[PDB]
């Protein structure tokens, strides 16, 4: 608190950047009118329990990404929202056992 | 050479009933005990809300937290206080 | 630290004596120190303490956004204040303002978690349908051998008679 | 742990502490005045992170899930699949009842072989 | 003010069967002797016991003399007729496991030279129990030895 | 009697999520509670929490195993020991950074490819 | 929550990799490979 | 807080059992 110097300035910098972290970013996913309970009231029906079993749902079942790479909820996805070498690494959204 | 070959047929097919049944055995067990969705996620919420099942992320040793139930809850729960 | 000693030596009987377990609770309760009431929600809502600065339209991922540039900006206004006037009282507000910025972040990504919890409960019955599916499967091929093993077998024994 | 969640928390979190980290340090340590270039380095390297902070946050809040996947649709997902669970229970209790009869065959097969053989000796 | 994630396969394990599979076992095992065997899966391992039994007999070439054999609970009880008692039981596998000597007696009696007692005390019917059971660790064809 | 059954209720509860602490055990132990025999027909007694409307309560969920390993009775005349009891309590706590570890060995697996 | 409504799942714990004696320092160990003749031969040995 | 005095005999066979059949480690 009292004093930062030069290398424990520095250990603060690889600290904070190891915790944090050509686009290669997530499709955007705009808004959503349609929801099924509360929005659309879908009338609990059957093919939207298709599409969340088979297809492919970007929101629901899955994270689409740009170069076309689909990673559901059990995987981990690698990009780099930056110009550099330093690639984002989000974890897995469910980690099953 | 019936009974070499029996053998072999005999010993590949009881490795995989025992499998099977392996597995039988633990669907059988889940069987036994089935929860509402929303007990579970309560419970689990109890139990992880404070880290009580698994440890906080930043955890060094002499952190005072620990898994069971510590003694400043002992001393000041109804079994410490209430009887003394 | 103590041992309920009064039901412990209620347990020492023969008979039927010995005692019956306590019904359960289903109202306030006092375990360690908290209370830990039942029927509580599992997010206490913001509306229960501080203020609330976004509505009901709620889509998550749009407020998250916008409460993350608002907490950048109002960086951006507690440097300005820093500039301009640092006697001001606006930055007591200002050393306020953001910090129910931080707590609104939190409080959102708190309601993803149910979300989640519910989420991996559907992904791991998803999983545990196909690993059975698949020793099924596996097994019924190794049943299938069996039985083409048996056949060729007994396809050999006439041909020793 | 291991989430995208608690990494978006530890994220946030990161981003307040870059707040008062970078504060505390350009306020204490600075040149003098005219009516230094470490400071200045100091002071780009402090905003670079902050950015980069910033836009983690953003894309792993794009990653999450959206406000399409209610609780309802998690809820009846389940209920499904609690029945197409049993089935493949019943699936796979048939088709081990149909092993376990071929094999208790063979194997009493192969145990009066192996009668008959110790008995002619 | 952050909430950590739930942590749902403990709770999992906790309200579907009311126990923990999950802490280390070594404090059981290090402390506590394992659990005795119950019923069951003794006569599901005698069977089993029973079925290599035999089919490790019809491999080895057995004494054809007047060993009848019964394969009796995993112990195929070679009995002279005359003279001599065996129990044998193999332990593991099918192929290279030796056979135990559970249960050795002399069937010959005289109520009259020995002294209304016995004609072997069971320090000698002891000690060749160790003298046939080395033999069979000899691992020749054991049972004609 | 609804306070009695209260009273009996909250106490037995917090008795048990105290018993899962290795040094209370240990305590137990040495101060010799466990050689008597109404503390057995207790321990006996106490194994209702393994239902699940009453393991909904228990907020500290390990005292269930060690509650199955009081029951063994060869385990209560051991714990005496300051040393097996330190033993479990190093256990429990390094499994208690289990997850923290796998998320460790994930991030650095996800850092070097 | 808000009245959401509950369906009784029915989940198989999971029980692959059991710990059996967690190292000082990580590097837990594993014990169990879960064999099948081997079970056998304890049992065996048990009775 | 017996011996049955016939075991001379049967030790005299014991040991020609020992030669005429030797221990094998």
């Amino acid at each position: 608190l009292s004093r930062n110097e030069i290398i424990q300035s520095y250990l603060s910098r690889q600290s904070s950047l190891l915790s944090s972290s050509a686009r290669q970013l997530h499709v955007l996913v705009p808004q959503s009118p349609p929801t099924d309970l509360p929005g659309l009231t879908r009338e609990v029906t059957q093919d939207d329990l298709d599409r969340i079993q088979a297809s492919q749902w970007p929101g629901v079942n899955g994270c689409q990404d740009t170069q076309g790479n689909w990673y559901d909820w059990t995987q981990c996805i690698s990009l780099d929202p930056h110009g550099d070498d330093g690639r984002l690494n989000i974890l897995p959204y469910v980690c099953l056992d | 050479q019936l009974q070499k070959q029996l053998k072999e047929a005999e010993q590949i097919l009881a490795t995989a009933v025992y499998q099977a049944k392996e597995k039988l055995k633990s669907i059988e067990k889940a069987r036994k005990g089935a929860i509402s969705s929303e007990e579970i996620i309560k419970y689990a919420h109890r139990i992880s809300a404070s880290n009580a099942v698994c440890a906080p992320l930043t955890w060094v040793p002499g952190d005072p937290r620990r898994p069971y139930p510590t003694d400043l809850e002992m001393r000041s729960g109804l079994l410490g206080q209430m009887n003394n | 630290m103590q041992y309920i000693k009064e039901y412990t030596d209620e347990n020492i009987q023969e008979g039927l004596a010995p005692k019956p377990p306590p019904p359960i609770k289903d109202s306030y309760m006092m375990f360690g120190n908290q209370f830990q009431c039942d029927d509580l929600i599992i997010r206490p809502l913001e509306s229960q303490g501080i203020e609330r600065l976004h509505p009901m339209q709620f889509d998550h991922k749009k407020e998250l956004r916008k409460l993350n540039m608002s907490i950048l900006i109002n960086f951006l206004d507690l440097l300005d204040i820093l500039i301009r006037s640092p006697g001001s009282i606006k930055r007591e507000e200002k050393l306020e303002d953001l910090k129910l910025l931080f707590v609104h972040v939190h409080h959102l990504i708190n309601e993803y978690r149910p979300h989640q919890a519910r989420e991996t409960l559907r992904v791991m019955m998803e999983v545990q349908k196909r690993q059975r599916l698949e020793t099924a499967e596996r097994f019924q091929k190794h049943l299938e051998r069996v039985i083409e093993m048996i056949q060729n077998c007994l396809a050999s024994l006439p041909d020793d008679l | 742990m291991a989430d995208r969640l608690t990494q978006l928390q530890d994220a946030v979190n990161s981003l307040a502490d870059q707040f008062c980290n970078a504060i505390g340090v350009l306020q204490q340590c600075g040149p003098p005045a005219s009516f230094a270039n470490p400071t200045e380095e100091y002071a780009q390297l402090f905003a670079a992170l902050i950015a980069r902070t910033a836009k983690d946050i953003d894309v792993l809040i794009d990653s999450l899930p959206s406000e399409e996947s209610t609780a309802a649709l998690q809820a009846a997902s389940l209920y499904k699949l609690e029945e197409e669970n049993h089935e493949a229970a019943t699936c796979l209790e048939d088709v081990v009842y149909r092993g376990d009869m071929l094999l208790e065959k063979i194997q009493s097969a192969l145990a009066d072989i192996a009668q008959s053989q110790l008995k002619t000796r | 003010a952050r909430l950590p994630s739930f942590a749902i396969p403990y709770a999992i394990d906790v309200l579907t069967t009311g126990s923990y599979p999950r802490l280390p076992t070594c404090i059981r095992d290090k402390i506590i002797p394992p659990d005795p065997i119950t019923k069951i899966e003794k006569q599901a391992t005698l069977h089993q016991l029973n079925q290599i039994l035999r089919h490790r007999l019809v491999t080895t070439d057995l004494p054809p003399q007047l060993a009848n054999l019964t394969v009796a609970n995993g112990r195929v009880k070679f009995r002279v007729e005359g003279e001599f008692e065996a129990t044998l039981t193999v332990m593991g596998d099918d192929p290279d496991v030796p056979w135990r000597l559970l249960k050795l007696e002399i069937l010959v009696e005289d109520k009259e030279t020995g002294d209304g007692r016995a004609l072997v005390h069971s320090m000698q019917i002891s000690f060749i129990h160790q003298l046939v059971q080395s033999r069979l660790f000899a691992d020749e064809k054991p049972l004609q030895d | 009697d609804d306070a009695g059954n209260r009273l009996r209720f909250q106490l037995e509860l917090e008795f048990v999520q105290c018993l899962a602490n290795p040094n209370y055990l240990n305590f137990l132990a040495q101060r010799g509670y466990f050689k008597d025999k109404a503390f057995v027909n207790y321990l006996k007694y106490l194994l209702y929490w393994k239902d699940p409307e009453y393991a909904k309560y228990l907020k500290y969920p390990q005292c269930l195993h060690m509650l199955e390993l009081l029951q063994y009775e060869h385990f209560r005349k051991e714990l005496v020991n300051a040393q097996c009891a330190k033993f479990i309590d190093e256990q429990q706590i390094l499994h208690w950074q289990h997850y923290s570890r796998k998320r460790m060995r994930l991030q650095q697996a996800l850092a070097e490819q | 929550m808000s009245g959401v409504r509950a369906v009784r799942i029915s989940i198989e714990s999971a029980c692959e990799k059991q710990v059996h004696e967690v190292g000082l320092d990580g590097t837990e160990t594993y014990l169990p490979p879960l064999s099948m003749s081997q079970n056998l031969a304890r049992l065996a040995q048990r009775i | 807080f017996s011996s049955i005095f016939q075991r001379q005999r049967v030790d005299a066979l014991l040991l020609d059992l020992r030669q005429k059949f030797p221990p094998k480690f």
